[PDB]
């Protein structure tokens, strides 16, 4: 078993590394010294973990549209022998399943699953493992806008990583957390050098999707800062990006055409701004993406019908989905609604959901 | 809505 339990190891390195040919390579070979060992417990969960991990970075990089995916069959395998878990094994375990929650917006159960990987941090040696680990839990902090314990993540994740080479995967996506979490304070000017960077990095190694996140993270500085038209065209291009190059169905194009949508209301073209939601709202729909096609109804019944009973019922969804910072997102973008158009008594209401919303969060 | 980390 030490034989098969190295080449499962180079298997997870060349997973960190994103080279899928070597990836399938050494799948490939697992799978043949697996049908021949054929004897021990611990060695097959592993290999199920990496099967697992190793879907994880196909779905990334090639979405995959009726049939029970891969994904969920890996997990029905890996979740059937979780008594007697012990080591760098029970690191994993906990580790691969935050990955996972983390991708189904499970965020509580994610962070779980994170804390448990943390206590076992000792047992992780390798520097760009732990990097791995630093870099999710950043991930996942940025989307609780926790802020400061985002920042505490990334910096160790990405000295580890620029410690090394061929980790540019990792840098750039360091770098959009960097660049987010000064985007959370408000300062959008010290953003966009993080993602500038990232986007000449991922057109040097032609990564559609990278391209295409670090335009939409541009974008979000310029909306930020209020320059509505170039963020319109930020949003464009990013959403003609992932479309050109395979990710048209990918679940995250969904916040560009939402961020485009809420571009084209502010600056007052009603009717395109109706028609990207509806768009949006469809395509949200067709990627059986419940949280996305929420938050496309509450623009939609925001500008359009001013459906008030509405906006709350979702405010309250994402709420109970542990999305403060969308909650305090879609409160402002109402509370400015109503303030333009003089309804303050409705502007009020909402002012005081973002305020409720903010200290949701400082609450940590 | 929140930016991409991937």
């Amino acid at each position: 078993s030490s034989k098969v339990g190295v080449k499962i190891n180079e298997w997870y390195k060349y997973i960190r590394l994103f080279s899928v040919p070597d990836s399938e390579i050494l799948k490939a070979e697992v799978e043949e010294e697996i049908r021949h060992m054929k004897e021990d417990h611990d060695l097959l969960l592993y290999y199920s973990l990496m099967c697992f991990r190793h879907q994880l970075m196909l779905d990334y990089l090639e979405p995959k549209t009726e049939e029970r995916p891969k994904i969920s069959d890996l997990l029905e395998k890996i979740e059937s022998s979780q008594t007697d878990l012990k080591g760098i094994l029970e690191y994993y375990f906990n580790f691969f399943r935050g990955m996972y929650e983390f991708e189904q917006y499970e965020y509580l159960n994610a962070i779980s699953f994170y804390k448990q990987a943390e206590r076992k941090l000792s047992l992780v040696a390798d520097e760009i493992e732990r990097a791995e680990f630093h870099y999710k839990v950043a991930e996942i902090y940025y989307h609780m806008k926790q802020t400061h314990m985002s920042m505490h993540h990334i910096v160790q994740a990405i000295d580890s990583y620029k410690a090394h080479e061929n980790y540019t995967v990792r840098v750039i996506q360091c770098s959009f957390v960097i660049g987010l979490n000064y985007l959370d304070m408000d300062y959008p000017e010290k953003a966009i050098p993080h993602f500038k960077n990232a986007l000449d990095k991922a057109r040097e190694i032609d990564m559609s999707r990278l391209i295409g996140s670090s335009l939409y993270n541009l974008g979000l500085c310029s909306f930020a800062e209020e320059a509505y038209e170039k963020a319109s065209e930020y949003f464009k291009e990013g959403i003609r990006v992932y479309q050109d190059n395979g990710y048209e169905h990918s679940n995250r194009i969904l916040d560009i055409l939402l961020m485009l949508t809420k571009t084209t209301f502010k600056m007052r073209n009603h009717s395109e701004g109706i028609s990207w939601c509806a768009h949006g709202l469809s395509l949200s729909k067709n990627l059986n993406d419940e949280i996305m096609a929420k938050m496309f109804e509450f623009i939609h019944a925001l500008y359009v019908d001013n459906d008030n009973e509405k906006l709350n019922s979702i405010l309250n969804y994402l709420e109970l989905k542990s999305m403060l910072s969308d909650v305090e997102d879609l409160a402002s973008d109402a509370a400015k609604y109503y303030n333009e158009k003089e309804d303050h008594k409705v502007a009020v209401a909402y002012y005081e959901k973002v305020l409720y919303a903010r200290k949701q969060i400082q609450r940590g | 809505r929140r930016g991409h980390t991937a």
